[PDB]
RNA sequence: GCACCGCGCGCAGGGGGGCCGGCGCGGCAUCUGGGAAGACUCCUAAGGCGCAAGGGAAUACCCCGUGCGCCGGGGGUUG
């Protein structure tokens, strides 16, 4: 409750990193007598490899691992809830090939890959759920997937243009994140932030918010403010014009880090609702929301 | 259903079907289920094309047993109408068979997409 | 500890290391019959005739490693003692098919797998008229 | 002239200008596919000279994985006469055939195939041959003939499925004995078409090497496949 | 550039294609009055935009991309209505749009004509597209596959009763077609009609001329009388 | 055309029926250990003409009946491309005399 | 690390290697470390990096 | 083994290292060259191409104006 105390360090080894974290929550179990059991949490993570990790933090060290013939996996997430106790994790990657792991009964297994790009050269780079079977990925092609999870389709190919600020025509959308009516917010290679249409899959808005290229996005729970965190250093702020719906405008910016905001994540209850960015310069700044 | 190696990215159909429409002009395809199979059973035939639009789908079904037997590879576009004009027919084109030769850049192509091919199976 | 082991031929209990009981059966059409209702998990005439003890439920076990036959078999009222489903049960239900040597003497002292091989032929023709030609 | 090879149940045919590999035909007078056959028999009928004994029906490498892995020089196959071995994809009846020979009349192989052509052709190859029994389930679900199969010898595994490794884990953790073999032949274009076929075939023995067998040996099949490897191994020991 | 544009029927707005291919065109959206950007309407294609068309009353707009995808957008709610493909096209060239009595949620023109680079011209009804929903694959009301080389010009007439479409790769080569009935004229353009290669087309405010131009530099009149 | 389809289908099942015999006449394998000593100790074990005529007679049949095909295929491209320069309507493939290629780019209507 | 595998010619034997990465992390692919990089600086320099030093 | 009043040299090879310099394989945001290339673009010109004969030669290569065809330019009023 705004105390922000550190309690555990697990270390990895030495030429190991830590790309990407996500937790799995079970929902609220209830017993015979009306008691609650809570969602028992898993942490998983990769560290620029083909390995899907799971740590275990009763034990402060790394509890499996699991891998399927792939290539280096970049970006990864949890389906979210509509099933119950199967739950599965979405895994994008270098060469293409969307990978699927399994998670149930305390297991983390390679189940299957859904599908591979034709281009060889298409590398997934961020990943996000707009419902339980729908997956949206961005890619390095300048382009933002949507397939669809049960039977591996696509629905559709979102395109992004070319950047005429410099060189390297190819635009890198490096967040995708899924508002709570159905829109997708994309931060990619331009700084600028796109407002994507959920029923058609088009885009709305495109909003020039940075100098430097979008990073990372977060997106309020009741989906009312947008943060997204650059690589000028800057994060900026986003609430819906009044009026008009699906139009979103900068409200401010402000440079809070002092190198780039890699990360963010945000957190909504007990009378809290903060996001926390971390960035390069190793200090987790903590904005209220 | 039974068109297992479907090439559902429209990115992949346009490679495709652009493929398609070069060596329609190379003359180095044959278009048809019948020429199809001769091509395929001669075994002249680099890789092979049939459409999933077909009303009955069951008249195209032999062709992925004598591509198993002969280890060529086949895939499945959406539209039959899409392929017919795509070799330049004016008619509709359930399967389409394009052939190699010696040195090519077509056949440098023909090479890619097949490997492209072998992604999505 | 009940442990229930289905062959193609009959059924094996180890309850007290060393084997307790046994149910054999030869040579019939109502084979393929038992085969399905093993596939699904229903009621079976040599399920219940071992399953059906007099006294009571004495301790509430019976070792089946596949979940969908075990709370298939959990279902119905016939004797009420609710099973136990795979819990990575490897070195029960593989050491007594490796093993399964030393049972032959018991219950029936012969080589029963011509039955198993028509079963097995029997149930591929069933399959291949249910993919018709 | 015909000699045993150094694998029981396995012979070669000699030559001036060829060496061939054969097996020794459980149905004498029968072709199953359309194969070349050697008839020789034992010595000591010179003023008859007419070959009646032994009927050789000659392995094509070609179209089997198998044979293509014993002219590449495979040290063991793991399986003699009279033992018990377990063929992952059967299509058709094609090699399950020699492996039936080369196990005999004591030995027994069971055959499972998913596809239902295949399947067709492989009961009705079956129906002469009657140490192998067919079993046409996907092999990705073992408890469906968990009643069919009792415990084998060998595994002999040619399915191209990407989760072979998978396949051959369940069906040898129900029905492998301690200290088996496993004959695996991978397909590289199949498991991975655009990576090095070396780091999918080290992917593949490591997968294995985790799923608690122990590989002895692995060998490409090129001069008669394209990307193919042959992974001979042992479980437990 | 801004070579290719389209002024609205109501002439407040004028679109222009912006010239960023990438796998998907857009076209920034003009207020006329002003010569402002009002708004921007981005499609996905593979080589970007082949035309578009402004909707009867004005609002929305049509653009028809390269690779089939056809896209309706609308200028009220600024986003797109919705994506259907055209059939069998292996890519698009032209698109007009006209006729009158309409889908009212769709602008009110009644008929669509997309000409791919094969030499086959679609006409749609437009009141099949909508199963606000658009069917992903309507069926034409009629294929017209007269030219066999790239349709590069394609005009209704402004009651809604004529649709001159044309390929300029050949010479003579235009075709007249009647509407609803969708039924190819037979007797204009004859062996010695002199067309040359057509260039551009127009018909008349009260659709009684049309004048065609070709890559000579000639334009030429004929009354349309019915 | 017909006469040199029938002539290659001959001449490719003879190339194939070669190939199958000349293989059949004549870090490939890979043996894995647990350690450095069961390596070694393998090494200690490791330690402890009429092929050549007719080798080369089935290669250079094999080359001789791939040249034969090579011939075959490359006449019944030919004839295709004579095809397509002497079908009733423009059709496109092969080259002119000058060099330039035959494209046109009108559909079969 | 693992020991280098030796050929006698035509085959090769060669130690298995896992005992790299016990319960900890494995280890991170430096090749596509250095990818993730190169799509971040695409034409971009650095600035200059301290103070007034050689 | 050579020098038993010496370093060192000729040679077998066991392991690891500087991972210094090349080679091979793989990815590589861009950049450079080539091919293909959009059909508004180029398509060599008001003419050209093909097939089959005929005639001549630097005799491997080619050139020229008879019979069938395929386009193109120009001209061109609901045939």
């Amino acid at each position: 409750n705004g105390g922000w105390y550190q309690e555990v360090i697990i270390p990895g080894g030495k030429d190991r990193s830590v790309d990407g974290l996500v937790w799995v929550t079970d929902p609220d179990e209830e017993m015979a007598d009306g008691k609650i059991i809570h969602g028992k949490s898993r942490l998983f993570s990769i560290g620029y490899t083909t390995t899907i990790t799971e740590w275990d933090l009763e034990k402060a060290r790394a509890k499996k691992h699991a891998s399927g013939q792939h290539g280096e996996i970049w970006c990864f997430g949890v389906q979210p809830l509509p099933a119950a106790q199967n739950r599965k994790l979405v895994a994008g990657t270098v060469d293409g090939n969307l990978v699927l792991y399994s998670i149930e009964d305390g297991d983390l297994k390679f189940q299957k890959t859904l599908t591979r790009t034709p281009s060889k050269k298409t590398k997934f780079v961020s990943i996000a759920f707009q419902s339980h079977n729908i997956v949206i990925v961005g890619c390095s092609n300048s382009t933002i997937c949507a397939y669809d999870v049960r039977t591996g389709t696509m629905l559709r190919q979102m395109t992004l243009g070319t950047d005429l600020t410099g060189g390297s025509k190819n635009i890198i959308v490096w967040a995708v994140k899924c508002l709570p009516n159905g829109d997708i917010v994309s931060g990619d290679s331009t700084g600028q932030v796109c407002i994507w249409d959920g029923k058609t899959y088009t885009q709305a808005q495109r909003i020039q918010s940075h100098t430097q290229d979008v990073l990372c996005l977060s997106v309020s729970a009741d989906g009312s403010k947008i943060i997204s965190g650059g690589m000028d250093r800057r994060t900026a702020v986003y609430e819906p014009m009044a009026g008009q719906s699906g139009r979103w405008s900068k409200v401010f910016h402000r440079r809070y880090h002092q190198h780039d905001v890699k990360a963010m994540a945000s957190f909504e209850g007990k009378g809290m609702s903060v996001v926390v960015s971390g960035g390069s310069d190793a200090s987790p700044i903590v904005l209220p929301l | 259903s039974a068109a297992w190696p479907k090439a559902e990215d429209p990115a992949l159909v346009q490679e495709l079907l652009d493929c398609v429409q070069q060596a329609s002009h190379y003359r180095q395809l044959k278009k048809g289920a019948n020429e199809t199979t001769k091509s395929v059973n001669r075994g002249t035939s680099e890789l092979v094309i049939l459409a999933a639009d077909t009303q009955p789908l069951s008249i195209v079904l032999h062709i992925p047993l004598i591509c198993e037997e002969k280890n060529v590879p086949y895939v499945y576009v959406p539209s039959k109408v899409a392929l017919g004009r795509a070799c330049g027919v004016s008619r509709a084109v359930i399967a389409v068979s394009l052939t190699s030769n010696e040195a090519s850049d077509l056949n440098s192509k023909i090479r890619a997409l097949r490997d492209k091919v072998e992604r999505l199976a | 500890l009940f442990i229930l082991t289905e062959t193609s031929a009959g059924y094996a209990l180890f309850k007290a290391i060393k084997y307790k009981e046994f149910a054999k059966f030869d040579s019939a059409a109502i084979a393929v019959e038992e085969a399905s209702g093993i596939l699904e998990g229903k009621v079976t005439p040599k399920l219940a005739s071992l399953l059906n003890e007099l006294k009571d439920e004495k301790k509430v076990t019976l070792a089946v490693h596949d979940t969908k036959l075990s709370n298939s078999i959990t279902k119905l009222p016939g004797i009420n003692i609710k099973p136990i489903s795979g819990s990575m049960t490897d070195d029960l239900f593989r050491a007594i098919r490796q093993h399964l040597y030393n049972l032959i003497p018991g219950m029936e002292p012969s080589n029963f797998d011509e039955m198993n091989l028509g079963l097995a032929h029997s149930l591929s023709r069933h399959k291949l008229k249910f993919s018709p030609e | 002239i015909v000699e045993p090879h150094r694998h029981k149940g396995v012979f070669v045919a000699r030559g001036g200008k060829e060496d061939l590999l054969c097996t020794a035909n459980l149905v004498p007078g029968e072709s199953v596919y359309g194969e070349k056959r050697i008839s020789v028999e034992t010595p000591g009928s010179g003023p008859d000279a007419v070959a009646t004994k032994t009927e050789y029906r000659i392995w094509n490498p070609f179209r089997s994985k198998l044979a293509a892995g014993i002219l590449g020089g495979l040290e063991t196959i793991y399986m003699k006469p009279g033992s018990k071995v377990l063929y992952l994809g059967a299509a058709s009846g094609t090699s399950v055939s020699h492996v039936a020979d080369i196990v005999g009349p004591t030995g027994a192989v069971y055959a499972v195939e998913f596809s239902h052509r295949s399947g067709r052709d492989l009961i009705n190859m079956a129906t002469r041959r009657t140490n192998v029994i067919p079993i046409v389930e996907d092999a990705r679900k073992p408890m469906a003939y968990r009643m069919l199969v009792p415990m084998v010898d060998v595994i002999f595994a040619d399915v191209a499925q990407p989760d072979q490794a998978r396949i051959v884990g369940i069906n040898a953790r129900l029905f492998l004995k301690q200290g088996g073999g496993l004959l695996i032949s991978i397909k590289a274009s199949c498991i991975d078409s655009t990576a090095p076929p070396e780091q999918v075939f080290a992917s593949e023995v490591q997968k294995l090497r985790e799923d608690k067998f122990f590989p002895k040996e692995q060998l490409t099949l090129e001069p008669y496949e394209r990307d193919h490897a042959m992974v001979s191994c042992v479980y437990l020991q | 550039t801004m070579e290719r544009f389209r002024v609205s029927p109501c002439g407040r707005y004028m679109a222009l294609v912006a010239s960023d291919k990438k796998g998907g065109g857009m076209l920034n959206i003009i207020n006329v009055g002003t010569m402002q950007w009002i708004a921007q309407a981005r499609i996905d294609g593979r080589h970007g935009v082949a035309d578009f068309a402004w909707w009867s009353d004005g609002n929305g707009l049509t653009i028809a991309g390269r690779d089939g995808q056809v896209t309706e957008w609308s200028m009220i709610t600024r986003r797109t209505v919705g994506i259907w493909r055209d059939e069998g096209s292996i890519g698009g060239t032209v698109m007009a749009l006209g006729g009158r009595n309409g889908p009212a949620e769709l602008g009110g023109d009644r008929w669509v004509a997309i000409g791919s680079n094969s030499g086959i011209l679609n006409v749609y009804d437009r009141n099949d597209l909508i199963e606000i929903r658009i069917k992903k694959y309507p069926t034409p009301t009629r294929v017209f596959e007269q030219l066999t080389t790239s349709i590069s010009v394609v005009a209704f007439s402004p009651d809604g009763q004529l649709l001159a479409f044309g390929s300029q790769h050949k010479k003579d080569a235009l075709r007249l077609v009647h509407l609803p009935s969708c039924t190819v004229y037979r007797n204009w353009p004859t062996e010695q009609t002199p067309l040359g290669r057509v260039t551009a087309i127009a018909f008349s405010s009260k659709s009684d001329v049309l004048a065609v131009g070709n890559d000579v530099g000639r334009v030429r009149l004929w009354e349309i009388r019915g | 055309l017909g006469y040199v389809r029938t002539m290659r289908n001959i001449a490719a099942k003879e190339l194939k029926e070669l190939e199958e015999r000349y293989v059949l006449a004549g870090p490939k394998k890979i043996v894995f250990f647990e350690g450095v000593e069961e390596r070694q100790q393998a090494l200690e074990k490791q330690k402890a003409r009429r092929k050549q005529l007719v080798l080369e007679k089935l290669a250079r049949k094999v080359k001789a009946a791939r040249k034969k095909l090579k011939a075959l295929a490359d006449a019944e491209y030919e004839l295709e491309l004579q095809q397509a320069k002497m079908a009733k309507t423009a059709t496109s493939g092969g080259f002119t005399k000058s060099g330039r290629r035959i494209k046109v780019r009108e559909r079969k209507r | 690390k693992n020991p280098k595998d030796k050929r006698v010619g035509s085959t090769a034997y060669r130690v298995v290697s896992n005992g790299g990465d016990p319960r900890l992390a494995p280890k991170a692919k430096k090749q596509s470390l250095n990818l993730k990089q190169a799509l971040l600086r695409r034409d971009r320099v650095a600035k200059p990096r301290g103070g007034f030093f050689v």
